[PDB]
RNA sequence: GAAACUGCGAAUGGCUCAUUAAAUCAGUUAUCGUUUAUUUGAUAGUUUACAUGGUAUAACUGUGGUAAUUCUAGA
């Protein structure tokens, strides 16, 4: 029975936000959240900016049109990252034109 | 009486009366094959039925118990987490009696337990000492639907929990000898189809126990 | 004719039930019953051309066998019960009340209640005189006889009924400065205070009605009927308030709104 | 019986059709805006009669009369609406100005010759009767519709003709077919 | 592509069902058939087909959308019990009952009028005189 | 559930404008001058009973008359 199997998938979740930490309630909504077409990402005035390490690294060719970054995700269906391969585990990869 | 409606007249609307209902109804889910709402689930079959009868019913009783339960229902793992407090508003509305807001309740009810078959079981106690109750109460008030659907979800909770229930069956028969040994015929009758399935499921070896504590019970209706 | 008519031409239908002239030739003819018939919305009507639940008259029909409507607490099954003003319906599987008030406009509106609101109505008292074996009582404009009336209680007004029991619960007495409903005439639907009563013995009497906005209007009495004192009404009104608006405003608040 | 459906005639006759000037009117219409027979200027000049008179009427009245207030306002609405009459000319006694040229440019085959997808008055009649032009999403195939502020700039070719992107109308493919074969 | 919108919807468990206005946007397609129509509407509110009616559809001119008027009824059996007859047939689930036309069956009630009685006694009376 | 008894309807609807010159009809009055099926609300402890008759018949069984009718005779 399919039912079960999430409720497999769904324990384990569980025992991952036990982990993790009332704070286990908030978090079950904010995973779904991408589900419900609406913000869910409140971390605004938790930010420093003033702190921010930046960087300049300057390239050879001339004007740089766009750039595409690509991060690995952990999928909550699944409970799979979206890596290619075991190689790429958590290495995030960014591609440059100009 | 003697000569029951065998042959049916013309009309497309005809009276039927409580006992007729009763004698033609008959509890076993499995045989009626019309799609249902709960085969079909995005989430949990408790969502899936719990947005459907928002549309169909209206009773005021219902309304109330959306409002509560709406918030802790959006995912399985947000019902596990509130399973809880999710039976406890299903019993409390339930125990209120209200025909117009029954249906849903119980068909909540019973899905409510095949999400989380397994942890149902701290919940089934109360859960069949509810529907004993209303099954009780409803011989107050004239409705077969009400006894339609009280034993619809009593045999639904048996089919998601039917490995485990048959483990402990006498256990279960023990709730239900009230309903097995009561004065109506209909309630005792319905009871025993009920019962019967987790029976045909039943080990030989759990089968043999079984057997021998009615008997020993045999040893009203 | 040689006896009473069973037919009712839509043109000569009354206005306010707003049906369409060429739907078809005829139109429900209300049943006798409580309300007379220009002054009645029949359940077909309501059922079908206001709250849209039904698409024609059998289906209304069908509602109607299945014992969901009630009016006034008592199940009704005909089509063309003139239910009117100031009666309850009631349909439990939709869990609505509604209660007959006219609007502003001079039609029956769709205006929904509460249950405790549900639980009673109001009857403008017609007639109070003794019946039989000396028992006295009161008939009201719905067609109620209630008997032992409260002595103090007159023609012209107001006793609250409750559905359930059919007994006076309380009382409004005809004065000046009571909140009074307009059910007759150009003015029917507007809602006032009562200002003098012109008396005319042998005649029908007249009433000045001041309503929030300070415009005074005359009406005659058979066409008032009592709803509480100035400011609190013993019934839930509808939108408007039973305020008559001008043309120009209507244009003005639709756009504003619009 | 059913209650009758009320019907009305949309033009009338004129107190003298033989007048060599007023002859001479007509054939100025009717060539300059492609009209078909003289029975489009009458209806537009009974229209034109119809909401004049009215304006006229309502002149008479006394300024601030909430009937004149009312009525007026709305003449002027429609009017700048349908767009016969200008923005910055909201009075009354400019609805006696207007006159029937102005409410023949407002008809769709005017308007879309104008807007240059057609080069002749009666090319765009052909257009329009043969359900190639479209007002917003919807097709017109009516010379005598009237054109708003808002439509005229959603005129174009409709989805469905051979010049507004569909498949080429039943002679092009004809000769495609044969010319392949 | 085809694209089913609902609007008006009302919830009418008086009647058990819901009402609604479909609008069929059917570009480059003549029209939809009733039938695509009920499959696509029971797929969206979960229903058996037999519980979903849809009728009174009009395109309008110049093509491309179409709207009509659609119930679905909570279970088939209430679709059963208050659909009427003529629309049951149209979607098979009942089957049309055959009958005389009108002029037939009104002169059969005439000289069924005409007749008192049984009749019998009156065959074996003429039988007899013949 | 045919037939018949019983209850209700058939006085509504549809059609036409022959007669009609204070008549009809329009508006506006009155019933303290009267009937009112039906709907709706009230309203009857004061009148062999574990329940009376043919003072009775239809449909029906059977015997018939008339050229003929939505005719009907006897039992
Ligand atoms: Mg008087
Ligand atoms: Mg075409
Ligand atoms: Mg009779
Ligand atoms: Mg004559
Ligand atoms: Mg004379
Ligand atoms: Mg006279
Ligand atoms: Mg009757
Ligand atoms: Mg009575
Ligand atoms: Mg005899």
């Amino acid at each position: 029975n399919p039912a079960d199997k999430r409720r497999r998938l769904a324990k384990q979740y569980l025992e991952n936000l036990k982990s993790e930490a009332d704070i286990i309630a908030s978090r079950l909504k904010e995973d779904v959240a991408e589900q419900q077409g609406r913000v869910f990402r409140y971390f605004g005035d938790k930010l420093l900016i003033s702190e921010a390490k930046q960087s300049f690294t300057r390239v050879g060719e001339n004007n740089l049109t766009c750039i595409s970054c690509f991060q690995p995700v952990l999928n909550k269906y699944t409970f799979e990252e979206s890596s290619n391969g075991d190689k790429n585990k958590g290495r995030l990869f960014a591609y440059t034109v100009s | 009486a003697k000569q029951r409606q065998t042959t049916k007249s013309s009309k497309r609307y005809r009276y039927s009366s409580f006992k007729a209902r009763i004698d033609d109804l008959k509890i076993e889910p499995a045989r009626n094959l019309e799609k249902r709402v709960h085969d079909y689930v995005e989430s949990s079959h408790f969502l899936a039925s719990f947005d459907q009868w928002k549309e169909i019913n209206l009773s005021a009783k219902f309304t109330e118990f959306a409002a509560e339960i709406e918030h802790d229902v959006q995912t399985l793992p947000q019902i596990l987490y509130h399973d809880k407090k999710i039976f406890n508003s299903l019993v409390s509305f339930i125990n209120f009696h209200d025909e117009f807001s029954l249906q849903p309740l119980l068909d909540l009810l019973a899905q409510f337990c095949h999400d989380l078959g397994p942890d149902f079981l701290k919940f089934y106690e109360e859960a069949i000492k509810t529907l004993i109750n209303l099954l009780d109460a409803a011989i107050e008030f004239e409705s077969s639907n009400v006894f339609e659907w009280g034993f619809n979800c009593l045999a639904y909770i048996f089919k998601y929990l039917s490995k485990f229930l048959v483990k402990k069956l006498v256990l279960t028969c023990d709730l239900l000898i009230p309903l097995l040994s009561h004065s109506k015929e209909y309630l005792s009758r319905f009871s025993a189809e009920a019962l019967s399935f987790l029976v045909r499921k039943c080990p030989v070896s759990n089968l043999r126990e079984f057997v021998r504590s009615v008997f020993e019970k045999l040893e009203t209706n | 004719a040689r006896g009473p008519k069973k037919h009712l031409k839509r043109l000569a239908a009354p206005h306010h039930w707003l049906l369409d002239k060429l739907s078809g030739c005829y139109a429900p003819r209300p049943s006798a019953g409580p309300h007379k018939l220009r002054e009645s919305l029949p359940l077909i009507v309501f059922l079908r051309n206001r709250l849209k639940y039904a698409l024609n008259g059998r289906e209304v029909k069908a509602i109607l066998m299945q014992r969901h409507v009630k009016v006034d607490g008592k199940v009704r099954t005909d089509t063309t019960y003139p239910a009117g003003f100031m009666d309850v319906i009631t349909l439990d599987a939709t869990n609505e009340n509604f209660r007959l008030v006219y609007d502003v406009k001079g039609r029956f509106a769709v205006h929904r209640i509460t249950d405790e609101e549900a639980s009673y109505k109001l009857g403008k008292v017609k007639k109070v005189q003794l019946g039989k074996k000396g028992v006295p009582y009161v008939v009201t404009h719905d067609g109620r006889t209630i008997r032992y009336p409260d002595p103090n209680i007159k023609v012209n007004d107001t006793v609250k009924i409750d559905l359930a029991s059919g007994k006076i619960t309380d009382f409004i007495k005809f004065d000046a400065g009571k909140l009074v409903y307009v059910t007759g005439g150009r003015n029917l639907g507007r809602i006032g205070t009562i200002v003098h009563k012109e008396r005319h013995d042998g005649g029908f009497d007249l009433v000045h009605i001041k309503d929030s906005l300070d415009n005074t209007f005359v009406t005659r009495l058979n066409n008032v009927f009592v709803i509480g004192e100035q400011g609190k009404p013993y019934i839930s009104l509808p939108k408007g308030k039973g305020i008559k608006l001008s043309i120009a405003e209507e244009r003005d608040r639709r756009r504003a709104q619009q | 019986p059913r209650a009758p459906r009320t019907y009305s005639k949309t033009y009338s006759t004129p107190k003298r059709p033989y007048e060599s000037s007023r002859l001479d009117a007509e054939l100025k219409l009717a060539g300059e805006f492609g009209l078909k027979n003289k029975k489009e200027i009458y209806r537009i000049s009974f229209q034109l009669s119809k909401i004049r008179r009215a304006a006229r009427d309502l002149l008479t009245r006394d300024e601030k009369d909430p009937k004149r207030l009312f009525e007026g306002n709305a003449l002027i609405r429609r009017l700048v609406r349908v767009g016969v009459l200008s923005e910055d000319k909201k009075k009354l006694d400019y609805v006696l100005a207007l006159k029937v040229e102005d409410f023949l440019e407002r008809r769709l085959q005017t308007q879309v010759y104008k807007l240059g997808l057609a080069k002749s008055v009666h090319h765009a009649r052909v257009l329009i009767t043969q359900r190639h032009i479209a007002v917003g999403k919807q097709i017109v195939n009516i010379p005598s519709f009237m054109v708003r502020l808002d439509s005229e700039k959603h005129i174009d070719f409709a989805p469905t003709s051979p010049f507004g992107g569909a498949r080429p109308g039943r002679v092009a493919r004809r000769n495609a077919a044969r010319k392949a074969e | 592509a085809v694209t089913i919108r609902t609007r008006k919807v009302i919830s009418n468990p008086l009647l058990a069902r819901k009402q609604f206005v479909v609008d069929v946007l059917h570009p480059n397609r003549a029209n939809v058939s009733k039938d695509e129509l009920r499959e696509k509407l029971a797929e969206v509110y979960k229903a058996e087909k037999d519980a979903v009616s849809v009728f009174g559809f009009r395109t309008q001119f110049g093509g491309g959308k179409s709207v009509g008027f659609g119930l679905v009824y909570n279970s088939v059996a209430e679709a059963k019990k208050f659909e009427p007859t003529y629309r049951l047939v149209r979607y098979g689930l009942a089957e049309k009952v055959e009958k005389a036309s009108r002029q037939q069956r009104k002169q059969k009630k005439n000289r069924d009028k005409k007749i008192f009685g049984t009749g019998k006694r009156l065959a074996k009376k003429v039988a007899r005189r013949n």
